């Protein structure tokens, strides 16, 4: 479930494999130097059987892995205070108010900052002034009869702005 | 070294340990490839007419108006009465109703013949 | 907007049970660490924190002073 | 609790904690190297690398980013993405 | 095109052994090994593996019953132990 391709492969499995396991072993270890110790062996137990050229052992062994361990998980899995999950899970979401407000001001409030609201219509415009050909054109232009991917190309073509950027641009500054 | 996690209508059956997802024969290529191709299609649309500058309402998705109508309105019709159906209201339905009702008979019975032998505790009992 | 860097080699492990769980991993046969990153938690004003009993021994080094004076008292 | 992050700064620390770590050399240590090509290493520590980064700054990166690291420079740029850095 | 698929998904390098039994050495048997099975696969369309699953075994009984025969067979089974322990011995 994932927007590059239809699947992770059988790497990157074995790989966030080692990231949860290595991220248990923090959350059941304190110390940091048993942490340290009992890594080096977590990863000298991959690196018994890294080099199979077989393919169908090694992801039997990878099941068997998993079986070992969501055995031997933690209750309390190390989620730091920025993940979902975590403690914050957008804590400060107070005030990540999105900016198609700050438009329906009165004009007396336009008058107390000026100069902002000069160079946010200057983007407006910016924004405007190449919608509806590069964009348009970019996005109809490209792909297939059915589109089939979630990436999209850049406006490499000769100047302005790649496509669809507004609400990736304007976002909340993740600490207000 | 593990009784392999039996499942539940509450416990959900984690990503890993499947173990369905180990045979992956070419059907299951095609279904990933054809649920992203339609993933990408919806986030297509979607994405062209949210970032119109011009474009001041809501995007007014069909989903979550489909689902509406389908739950409220397209109920009704369609029905049959089925045995199912017909047992399952006159169970979730009477039961109910008809056991509270014999049990408040039976509580104001006890009150009635109680009061009326008059040992019943009302010395002073006004805010009735 | 300055930090001037406190630098590399100068950690320089050494701390003694990183020294010697890469003595037991290397007896093991490994000996391939992460390496040098701890000693800025094993040194410095660190580098034999006070053991548990001690935060609780704490008290009497201003404390048997002003004991005695009011015994006198 | 802000201290303010910048460039030349972020850009210090994730090279100071590169330089620390063990089987590379200060020598062949570049802002534009590889993880791939020429320093050489392999994806297991280069996922070690990843971890070292998330622990220090105190934030997880996802595994879709995680496959596609591969050179400090897109480092420094994730998490200048994470933080948005300007004061 | 099922055919194409079952011999693409089948017919790979890591499974498959050549084995030798007479009055050869091992060396010319890997010389040729090599100047002919260097280039078959090693790789599965984009890692679709195949991988065994420990089945169950039920135990019923099927009666084909069809008398214009001379003779009745009958087969009684239980069990596999399976290969590598040594009850299979």
């Amino acid at each position: 479930f994932l927007p590059s391709a239809a699947y992770l492969t059988h790497q990157q499995k074995v790989l966030q494999l080692y990231k949860r396991a290595l991220r248990h072993l923090e959350s059941r270890c304190v110390h940091r130097d048993k942490y340290r110790y009992f890594a080096c062996l977590l990863r000298a137990r991959f690196d018994e059987h890294k080099n199979e050229k077989d393919m169908v052992k090694a992801t039997q062994l990878l099941r068997e892995a998993e079986k070992e361990f969501w055995h031997g998980q933690h209750p309390q899995p190390y989620i730091f205070p920025e993940s979902p999950g975590g403690t914050s899970y957008e804590r400060y979401e107070c005030y990540k108010v999105p900016e198609w407000c700050l438009d329906d001001w009165h004009p007396s409030e336009k008058a107390m900052y000026p100069d902002y609201f000069a160079k946010r219509e200057q983007w407006k415009k910016l924004r405007r002034e190449s919608w509806e050909r590069e964009v348009k054109q970019l996005q109809e232009e490209t792909p297939v009869g059915g589109p089939r991917t979630e990436a999209l190309p850049p406006a490499r073509k000769q100047g302005d702005l790649p496509p669809l950027w507004w609400h990736i641009v304007t976002r909340p500054r993740e600490r207000p | 070294s593990f009784p392999k996690y039996e499942p539940s209508r509450l416990a959900s059956l984690p990503t890993t340990l499947d173990p369905a997802e180990y045979d992956i024969s070419s059907e299951t290529r095609k279904a990933q490839a054809e649920r992203l191709a339609i993933r990408s299609r919806l986030k297509r649309e979607y994405q062209l007419q949210y970032n119109d500058p011009s474009r001041r309402g809501v995007v007014e998705d069909p989903a979550l108006i489909r689902w509406t109508c389908a739950r409220s309105a397209n109920v009704y019709p369609n029905f049959r009465p089925n045995t199912k159906t017909s047992l399952l209201g006159a169970l979730f339905g009477i039961g109910p109703l008809i056991f509270w009702y014999y049990v408040f008979k039976t509580d104001r019975d006890r009150k009635e013949k109680l009061i009326q032998e008059g040992k019943l505790d009302r010395t002073f009992n006004i805010s009735y | 907007s300055k930090m001037e860097l406190p630098d590399y080699k100068q950690w320089k492990i050494e701390g003694t049970p990183l020294e010697t769980v890469q003595e037991k991993l290397a007896a093991r046969g490994l000996r391939d660490p992460w390496g040098r990153n701890e000693a800025w938690r094993y040194m410095g004003g660190f580098a034999n924190n006070v053991s548990f009993v001690g935060a609780l021994l704490k008290g009497f080094k201003w404390g048997f002073a002003a004991f005695v004076v009011a015994v006198g008292a | 609790d802000a201290p303010p992050l910048t460039l030349e700064g972020i850009k210090d620390r994730v090279l100071y904690v590169l330089k620390l770590y063990d089987k590379i050399d200060p020598e062949k240590l570049s802002v534009n190297s590889h993880f791939m090509k020429d320093l050489g290493l392999d994806s297991l520590d280069q996922v070690e690398i990843i971890m070292a980064m998330e622990d220090e700054f105190g934030f997880e990166i996802p595994d879709i980013d995680a496959e596609k690291l591969m050179c400090p420079q897109e480092i420094v740029d994730y998490i200048a993405d994470k933080k948005d850095v300007y004061e | 095109a099922d055919l194409t698929e079952y011999l693409s998904r089948h017919y790979k390098a890591p499974r498959m052994v050549l084995a030798a039994a007479g009055g050869l050495e091992h060396r010319q048997l890997l010389d040729l090994a090599q100047k002919h099975f260097s280039g078959l696969s090693g790789t599965y369309d984009e890692d679709a593996v195949p991988t065994l699953t420990p089945c169950r075994f039920t135990g019923s009984e099927i009666r084909h019953r069809e008398d214009g025969l001379p003779l009745a067979h009958v087969a009684i089974a239980v069990e596999g132990p399976g290969w590598a322990n040594p009850d299979n011995v």
